């Protein structure tokens, strides 16, 4: 009934503008996206969109954009985001745009408090933050305040500490100065694998209850499914990796989980609706498919970007080298110069 | 040109 279906896909950093046909499928909006921003891993990724009800929903792939209920305004608003989560980051995020939109929807989840972060690991963090941005702390140039302009902590950090911004930059400075000599693109792989460990990092919860109606709240992740008690989201009650399920089920508000042990009893939770029961089998699926796949040869593709990143790096390595010793020459003729 | 079968943006198998 509108004439156009404009479409906004923001990423972590660019906001992109597409219109769209009555009949494109996810798929297709999806592949504009990526081919767009030169994304190639896209295995990973999603648009999330908010229904007419408010709540936050992927856009199905296999299906019509307008079929799929997502709040009718101009332009349909999707953030482009990594949905799935490696088992490694070093291992599996071949290409640094793959590395970059990582670091920067985790480090939004730290600096929001939705992923946990103990303070000691938030200044770290913030520190590999700090030398990608600014590169090497340089005296000259980074003077008191240099990251006064800067969300660098988790606001639970910052409330629950004492010290006012000019302490926390100096904690965070201390670090910066240890990078030196740090490419940044290395800084951002070295701020994901600590936030890789980090309890919280790459779980969905969705709230459940046991059969006596006890809250609890259920984690799926790349490795399997967990139980967790109401208020403790960090360590599992009871973990179901993959090895160990034999079956997940649904059936209305009833969701099964069937162990390969034949002692250990069905575990048995109740969503508040049937479509709670669908995200998180089709969370589920999606997470084993990714997990049998990464135990599978790679692909003919992925070979490829293994040794184009090989190459690209070996080169890179090789003109630093190059560029320091030429520096090296320069400085050695301007003091042997002056005799 | 509806005919990806697949949810997210790799194929499930079975
Ligand atoms: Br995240
Ligand atoms: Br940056
Ligand atoms: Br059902
Ligand atoms: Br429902
Ligand atoms: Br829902
Ligand atoms: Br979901
Ligand atoms: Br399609």
């Amino acid at each position: 009934m509108p004439k156009t279906i404009s479409v906004r896909v923001t990423t972590m950093d660019a906001e992109l503008e597409f219109a769209i046909q009555p009949n494109t499928t996810g798929k297709q909006l999806f592949d504009q996206v990526v081919k767009t921003i030169g994304l190639r891993e896209v295995w990973f990724f999603g648009l999330q969109y908010q229904d007419t009800k408010g709540f936050s929903t992927w856009l199905k792939l296999n299906k019509k954009v307008t079929a799929q209920d997502v709040r009718k305004e101009s332009p349909l608003l999707f953030k482009f985001r990594a949905k799935f989560y490696p088992e490694d980051v070093s291992e599996e995020l071949i290409q640094d745009i793959t590395q970059r939109l990582f670091f920067l929807q985790v480090k939004e989840g730290i600096l929001n408090d939705d992923i946990y972060c103990p303070p000691e690991t938030a200044v770290l963090l913030a520190s590999y933050a700090v030398q990608s941005k600014y590169g090497d702390f340089n005296k000259e140039v980074h003077k008191s305040g240099y990251l006064a302009g800067d969300k660098l902590l988790p606001q639970r950090v910052l409330e629950q500490h004492k010290l006012n911004k000019d302490q926390w930059e100096e904690r965070i400075q201390v670090w910066h100065e240890e990078h030196r000599g740090m490419l940044r693109e290395d800084a951002v792989l070295e701020y994901l694998k600590i936030a890789q460990d980090l309890e919280m990092y790459g779980v969905n919860y969705f709230s459940i209850k046991n059969k006596k109606g006890s809250e609890l709240w259920l984690g799926v992740d790349a490795l399997g499914l967990n139980i967790y008690e109401q208020n403790d989201r960090l360590t599992p009650k009871i973990g179901f990796p993959w090895s160990e399920i034999r079956n997940i089920s649904f059936n209305d508000k009833k969701f099964v989980i069937k162990p390969i042990d034949k002692k250990a009893p069905d575990f048995v939770f109740y969503a508040p609706r049937l479509r709670i029961n669908k995200r998180i089998l089709a969370l589920c699926m999606g997470n084993h498919e990714l997990y049998m796949r990464r135990r599978k040869p790679d692909t003919i593709e992925v070979q490829q970007m293994k040794a184009q990143a090989r190459e690209e790096k070996h080169q890179k390595q090789m003109e630093r080298a190059m560029l320091e010793n030429e520096k090296k020459k320069r400085e050695m003729a301007e003091k042997e110069k002056e005799k | 040109g509806g005919s990806w079968k697949y949810p997210d943006a790799f194929e499930l198998s079975g």
